[PDB]
């Protein structure tokens, strides 16, 4: 059973890596709280194809080389409430099925 | 993909009264990831219920949905005659997104019969070859209705087409148009043009006619 | 509230590709948790999801069009479209654009809806009909629109201002080809001789515009 561990207050950190077969052209991707669905993701915590209107004061960020397949989340000053599941989804143009990564969170208290 | 079958295909219930519409799942449905639309006529579907149980905004408290696994209902309580409509189920547990094939809810109402009117073809249609005639039965139920054609006495067949309006939202009465269709030849060659209606509130059979060239 | 129109031809010849358009207005197009859908209904039958694509731009179809189909987004238009290749009969309905959101858990309900634009599948050309009159003698009267094709017309009376009483017909299909209807709209026996009574009947296809004044036949 794969979790990733947080301790309250310090940076989370979940992988997430795809393979950038549509080269130098934007990718669909999201992240959510809960397990991938039937589309997209549920609870939507940050977006990809632009800036959100509160983006300098978010807990999520992409920190990674995004433009190369890393997507992996970091979600800033964790709380107990950050543990659980989240889905991170990528739909390379074209593709028969979405690549959707379900990753387990358990954040320890300090 | 998951096929939705809906029961009755046809429904007709008094106002006041209960309809219970049936959406059958060819496999489960996951987490009763079900809707409900009515679509009135004319009209886009609008949606009722999402989540087999949740009211849209702005649904009246008489809606409500239930069920799970293959078998949802729609519940309308306290009819009214705006629910005239075709309902539809959705299905979004899988892809792809699925809709039943709908049920169709007529509103009741006492017997009404038809006012007749019967419209020659106008001068203007007879001088490129046509004759249209036109025989217009208005705010009639329920929607079984019979019309016959006689030009001098002989009864028309296989010359006529005819079409009915939706269930009036209001007064939940139908409308029928039927037109017989000769040529200007076979029109000027008779003089008395008829139309016959039978209908379950006209204690006997109403008939509408003019003589060609005569008002 | 956001308001969705579809835009786009309602005639397509076989083989060739319909091509709609879908103006989303009183909101944005890119909100965050909003997915935007097209979904038809070929006359006298069921609604048919064809594909969705989300604000965040993961698209999804309608696996037996998927060949044939592409959604897009153009955000600075706030508008989103539906390109289907090949088509044949099958394919002619009412087309349909909706959105659904803003969503918590995934969903895929769709409320608001657009008003639907209805395309015909066909090689036949266009015809505008002719428009005949209904005349009376309480009492009826209407207008008989002959000859079109593809459908729809639209008839109203008195430029909108007359609606009690009226009853516009569903088309009929003639052996011709061509479609015909009626309208029709009941008034005073003794207003006849007083009162105007106009049909205003419009059909975009041929760009067919005809009022018909209609007025008892003088003998």
């Amino acid at each position: 059973e794969v979790e990733y561990r947080a301790e309250v207050g310090q940076n989370a950190y979940l992988p997430c890596f795809y393979t950038p077969a549509a080269p130098g052209n934007l990718v669909p991707v999201c992240w959510g709280k809960g397990a991938c669905p039937v589309f997209e993701c549920g609870n939507v915590v940050l977006r990809t194809d632009e800036r959100d209107v509160n983006y300098w004061t978010s807990r999520y960020w992409l920190n990674g080389d995004f433009r190369k397949g890393d997507v992996s989340l970091t979600i800033e000053n964790v709380t107990l409430a950050d543990s659980g599941i989240y889905c991170c989804r990528i739909q390379i143009p074209g593709i028969m099925n979405d690549e959707k990564f379900n990753l387990k969170l358990v954040i320890k208290p300090a | 993909e998951i096929v939705l079958t809906q029961s009755p295909g046809t429904l007709s219930l008094s106002p006041g009264e209960r309809a219970t519409l049936s959406c059958r799942a060819s496999q489960s449905v996951s987490s009763s990831y079900l809707a409900w639309y009515q679509q009135k006529p004319g009209q886009a579907p609008r949606l009722l219920i999402y989540g087999a149980s949740s009211r849209a905004t702005g649904i009246p408290d008489r809606f409500s949905g239930s069920g799970s696994g293959t078998d949802f209902t729609l519940t309308i309580s306290r009819l009214e005659p705006e629910d005239f409509a075709v309902y539809y189920c959705q299905q979004y547990g899988s892809s792809p997104i699925t809709f039943g094939q709908g049920t169709r809810l007529e509103i009741k109402r006492t017997v009404a019969a038809p006012s007749v009117f019967i419209f020659p073809p106008s001068d203007e249609q007879l001088k490129s070859g046509t004759a249209s005639v036109v025989c217009l039965l208005n705010n009639f139920y329920p929607r079984e209705a019979k019309v016959q054609w006689k030009v001098d006495n002989a009864l028309q067949s296989g010359n006529s087409q005819e079409s009915v309006t939706e269930q009036d939202s209001k007064d939940s009465t139908y409308s029928l148009s039927s037109t017989l269709t000769l040529s200007k030849a076979d029109y000027e060659k008779h003089k008395v043009y008829a139309c016959e209606v039978t209908h379950q509130g006209l204690s006997s059979p109403v008939t509408k006619s003019f003589n060609r060239g005569e008002c | 509230q956001l308001q969705l129109q579809e835009s786009g031809p309602g005639l397509v010849k076989p083989s060739e590709t319909l091509s709609l358009t879908c103006t989303v207005s009183g909101g944005s197009i890119s909100s965050r948790s909003y997915y935007w859908g097209w979904i038809r209904q070929p006359p006298g039958k069921g609604l048919e999801w064809i594909g969705s694509i989300y604000y965040s731009g993961f698209t999804y179809y309608q696996p037996s069009l998927k060949s044939r189909v592409t959604i897009s987004v153009d955000t600075s238009k706030n508008q989103f479209s539906l390109k289907l290749s090949s088509v044949t009969a099958a394919d002619t309905a009412v087309y349909y654009c909706a959105t659904g959101g803003p969503y918590g858990d995934y969903a895929h309900w769709f409320e608001p809806w657009g008003q639907g634009t209805l395309v015909t599948v066909s090689s036949a050309s266009t015809k505008g009909p002719s428009v005949f009159p209904l005349a009376p003698s309480t009492a009826a009267l209407g207008c008989l629109v002959k000859d079109y094709f593809p459908e729809p017309v639209t008839v109203s009376w008195n430029s909108g201002a007359l609606t009690s009483g009226v009853h516009t017909f569903p088309a009929v299909l003639q052996s011709s080809g061509l479609y015909s209807l009626s309208s029709v709209v009941t008034v005073p026996s003794s207003s006849l001789g007083t009162q105007t009574y106009i049909c205003n009947v419009n059909h975009k296809p041929s760009n067919t515009k005809v009022d018909k004044r209609v007025e008892p036949k003088s003998c």
